């Protein structure tokens, strides 16, 4: 997250924490995700394509801290890894860019609800807030584009949902930005999602419900001039979502 | 010419 502020996973208790284990057993942090029922957290396909192996990785919910332990964190298995069959990727854009990760605890536990473990709703079908909209994305990616390590507090920020008209631009993304796709952006271009933030939520109040509105995928830079952050339409996928679930 | 995002966790030569 390029500018906006730190949290606290209390704030943003669906956020789920996603890291991949190395043999020689060094743990590197890979992608952000959402809790979305007790045993399933929604990601990015492009977090996990090159390394499609279950076994893998590791999924903390309840956790503040990239390095620390926090209290109440669950840790949990992958015990199904399911990526979108149609993912791919152009230039920049990713396509069907959303993957499923079922999750259990070493004995056999889903995620227990307490203040810092929560489901996040996701909308009904074709259901998005109105372009102008502000929404809040959160992860511990990049805080800026010359950064080569992530930051250890988790955080968040706000942007405004842009229409499709407007991304479409010429200067923005052309036809390269698709109806299954939300962009998201800073007026100012001063804070936005980067590199790391991958796969975590964008989430908008919807009827005082907050709910998985889009997941993050991509863009040129990061709080680029002209360059929205680039969001899987969560509202779109409604079908694939609940086929797999 | 890579998106920042889109760069997690990848495989390279
Ligand atoms: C341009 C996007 C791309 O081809 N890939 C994603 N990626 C990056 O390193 C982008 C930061 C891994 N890829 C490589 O080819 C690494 C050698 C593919």
């Amino acid at each position: 997250i390029i500018g906006g502020e730190f949290t606290t996973i209390e704030n943003q208790p669906w956020f789920a924490a996603i890291y991949r284990r190395h043999r020689g057993g060094s743990v590197t942090y890979v992608c952000g995700g959402s809790l979305i029922s007790p045993c399933w957290v929604i990601s990015a396909t492009h977090c996990f394509i090159d390394y499609p192996k279950k076994e893998d990785y590791i999924v903390y919910l309840g956790r503040s801290r990239l390095n620390s332990n926090t209290q109440g964190e669950m840790k949990f298995e992958v015990e199904n890894l399911i990526l979108h069959k149609d993912y791919s990727a152009d230039t920049l854009a990713h396509h069907n860019d959303i993957a499923l990760l079922k999750i259990r605890s070493k004995e056999g536990r889903c995620a227990q609800p307490s203040r810092t473990i929560q489901t996040i709703a996701l909308p009904s079908m074709y259901n998005d807030p109105q372009f102008g909209t502000s929404c809040e994305i959160t992860g511990f990616g990049k805080e800026q584009s010359t950064d080569y390590l992530y930051p250890e507090q988790l955080k968040m920020t706000v942007v405004k949902l842009i229409s499709h008209r407007e991304c479409q631009q010429p200067h923005y993304y052309g036809s390269e930005v698709t109806t299954k796709m939300l962009c998201a952006a800073d007026p100012q271009w001063k804070t936005d999602s980067c590199q790391g933030d991958s796969g975590g939520p964008l989430v908008c109040s919807l009827q005082g419900r907050m709910t998985l509105t889009g997941i993050v995928s991509w863009g040129r830079g990061c709080a680029l001039k002209d360059k929205p952050g680039v969001y899987t339409r969560v509202s779109h996928f409604l079908p694939w979502i609940r086929s797999h679930t | 010419l890579c998106s920042d995002r889109g760069c997690e966790n990848r495989w390279c030569k």
